[PDB]
RNA sequence: GGGAUACUACCCUAGCUGUGUUGGCUUUCUAACCCGCACCACUUAUCGUGGUGGGAGACAGUGUCAGGCGGGCAGUUUGACUGGGGCGGUCGCCUCCUAAAAGGUAACGGAGGCGCUCAAAGGUUCCCUCAGAAUGGUUGGAAAUCAUUCAUAGAGUGUAAAGGCAUAAGGGAGCUUGACUGCGAGACCUACAAGUCGAGCAGGGUCGAAAGACGGACUUAGUGAUCCGGUGGUUCCGCAUG
RNA sequence: UGCUGGAAGGUUAAGAGGAGUGGUUAGCUUCUGCGAAGCUACGAAUCGAAGCCCCAGUAAACGGCGGCCGUAUAACGGUCC
RNA sequence: UGGGAGUCAGAACAUGGGUGAUAAGGUCCGUGUUCGAAAGGGAAACAGCCCAGACCACCAGCUAAGGUCCCAAAAUAUAUG
RNA sequence: UGAGGGUAGCGGAGAAAUUCCAAUCGAACCUGGAGAUAGCUGGUUCUCUCCGAAAUAGCUUUAGGGCUAGCCUCAAGUGAU
RNA sequence: AAGCAGUAAAUGUGGAGCCGUAGCGAAAGCGAGUCUGAAUAGGGCGUUUAGUAUUUGGUCGUAGACCCGAAACCAGGUGAU
RNA sequence: GGAUCCUGAGUACGACGGAGCACGUGAAAUUCCGUCGGAAUCUGGGAGGACCAUCUCCUAAGGCUAAAUACUCUCUAGUGA
């Protein structure tokens, strides 16, 4: 039948211009008192999926 | 699944939302208008027929990348800054609906 | 030796964090540092 | 098998990959690393920053020159001739 | 003195009467309701039925709701490593040696630290400079304190070991508050997750006359995702519009 | 400990007492509360069955019927518990 | 760059080291090599040792490791001990 | 000891023994779910050519399973890299 | 595409709909720029044509999905000759 | 015109607990369930997925309903890379 999609993962990443996937970072959303400034800056960022996991997951997303 | 090592998709946090009525229009850039004449009124249903647009999405909206070669007038919803600028640069205008 | 999450003069939210102790530093401390709504190093105080 | 008893000393550290990363004559970048150390085995000289952990970087792009520093110590002298 | 009598919630010390009307508690009735409760009989069906009287009695029981018990019952779980399972132990991070002169690397392999601390041990200007040793003398358990001269940083440096250190990063004097906002090419690491060092750029200030120099402690360890929950602000959205 | 029992000293449901109330808003004033008598619904003074402490008892109940110095309650005196 | 995979029990020698008993055809790492996945010759037989990789023929030749009195091809060879 | 009856599987029975309840029972037999499940063993059908490994990390309720990395293969690209 | 002429065909008919032709940003929005915002810087994303429909082959995915094979669980029944 | 009148009561609705409705006594606003309560009757009421203003749609609690669909024990006739 139709494939389905990983809704929980749909809730977690953005598609890019070419084909890539723009991920929100982690190690956030709680205490940063135990942390540093360069860290809180460089985590206020967003990065890309790697091709490895992309191979892991390619069939998950027909619908972005 | 990877044998218990954590999936990426719970390693990482859900974020963002959807402005559910996300509005971008039937878009069109500039140079496509070169097919038309000078002074000719170029209208929504005209361009529907003309096939630079296949259908209305949420209206219409414009972008200034191309080059016009046609002073003439339009009846549109939306415009960029460069859009009406380069209309009236050659001349003609924008009966902005 | 415990934490301190300060409230600025008027910068209006929870940004700055440090270490102190309620034995060496039992009282509410305050000092100069850059806040963003001001473009300057202003004073900020403990809550 | 039978009674084997309490047992302790298998404790060591997940290591770190220290030392150098680039070499003599080699050409570099601006935020490029030249060394990962602790303390000062070598001493940044020309166009060299020193980050917190005694990491050294070249302030510029260019090529390197290790050399003596004192009578018995050593340093770096980056040059961006081109 | 022990609170405390203006008004006084009300008052033991109360009294008294039931008042829109009612039930506080216990009784009496009894229909209600019951009675494996005895006589009359349909039904010679004594079942059931219904009189009879008697019982008890608005009780419980019963329906819901509630909450205490409940191996009586039922379903699950009951970590791994391991010179067989095994008991013991250990399981997350940091230093070294094994490690074989780049780095990297094992062992139920050797030795040691950690689950922090410093508003001053931090930042910034201006000074100091070794313990220790003998030298030796109130002291004297030699020695303390002090003093002569060499001492390798053997001093010591907040937190083990390592490198490193007198640029002192060691110690003081004063200043203070960069234990600053928003960024950064770039580079290391690594399978991934991560993690690590940044020129510098705006900016703007502390100290300093400045020069400038400060994006926390000489480095390294100080618990750990995510979801969830909470909290406040909020270019946002948030439903026909508001 | 379990069983029973108890002063019940007190602490304790489904129970009551009622002072006062969203998002948006007809309500007292056009910078403003009687919450009254209003759509996706509400407060305490206090007590409050079973019980929870407390005290009895409780070994043809369950249980233990021990231990140290001198000693293979297997003796004894110091004996503890 | 991207498509499609299998491999995670490895074994022995030299070598380096640990551990064990300067035990083990042990056990753990490491540097090489072979097998696994590779026949043929030599080591009597002899998965890992020595020599060495086969496309198919062929009653041709040259050599390697190793060998040259008989089984079994080659010297009872020389010269020295 | 007979002839007739009565007890049903979470159950029955039981001078107790996991013992019996149609040659069998620590809860029978028939069907059905049900092609239950199976990181487990076994098995897996004609040919020729070319290339051609691995038995290592690293995380795992994980260790003889898996995941990516590693090392293969194929074709697109690049171009001494 | 459904659907229709058609005939268990084709073909024709059939445009609801799908992809692409601009991207950025959670979003409001903006647009070859966008985001962050302080500029464009700064860098990320961009930016600077060709893709589309059908099919073949490979691979994956959901359906027992290379094949056989448990112990057992559940539901309903049969049985005390 | 509608001025007057009838307009579907233990009903609507609420509290409690249960399901369903893609969606968890839930938002369940919607719809049923059982226990307690418990409405207006237009001059009023219902909704508008936390939710209401304003705005709008309707006017509940009474009943009946072809067609466009489903399967084949059928029967007939026919078809079968």
């Amino acid at each position: 039948p139709k494939m389905k999609t990983h809704r929980g993962a749909a809730k977690r990443v953005k598609r890019t211009a070419s084909g890539q996937l723009k991920r929100s970072r982690a190690f956030t959303s709680h205490l940063f008192a135990n942390k540093s400034t360069k860290q809180k800056r460089q985590l206020r960022k967003a990065r890309l999926v790697s091709k490895s996991d992309m191979k892991r997951v390619k069939q998950l997303l027909a619908y972005k | 699944f990877e044998g218990g090592q954590l999936p990426l998709f719970r390693r990482l946090p859900k974020r963002g939302f959807t402005n559910i009525n996300r509005k971008e229009y039937a878009i069109v850039n500039l140079d496509q208008l070169n097919k038309f004449e000078d002074g000719t009124e170029v209208t929504p249903a005209l361009l529907v027929e003309s096939g630079v647009v296949k259908n209305e999405k949420s209206g219409i909206k414009i972008l200034g990348n191309g080059s016009l070669d046609k002073k003439l007038t339009v009846k549109a919803h939306k415009f960029s800054a460069s859009a009406a600028e380069a209309i009236d640069a050659k001349g003609g205008a924008h009966e902005v609906i | 030796r415990v934490n301190v999450t300060l409230a600025c003069t008027e910068c209006g939210d929870r940004n700055y964090i440090t270490t102190k102790n309620k034995r060496n530093n039992p009282e509410r401390i305050e000092m100069k540092k850059y806040c963003p709504r001001l473009n300057k190093y202003t004073l900020h105080r403990e809550t | 098998k039978k009674g084997v008893s309490s047992t302790k000393n298998g404790r060591d550290s997940e290591s770190k990959r220290l030392g150098a990363k680039r070499a003599d004559g080699q050409f570099v970048t601006g935020g490029s690393i030249l060394y990962r150390q602790r303390g000062t085995k070598i001493y940044p000289g020309e166009n060299v920053g020193r980050g917190g952990d005694d990491t050294l970087f070249a302030k510029i792009d260019g090529v390197v020159k290790f050399e003596r520093k004192g009578r018995d110590k050593k340093q770096v002298s980056v040059y961006a001739v081109a």
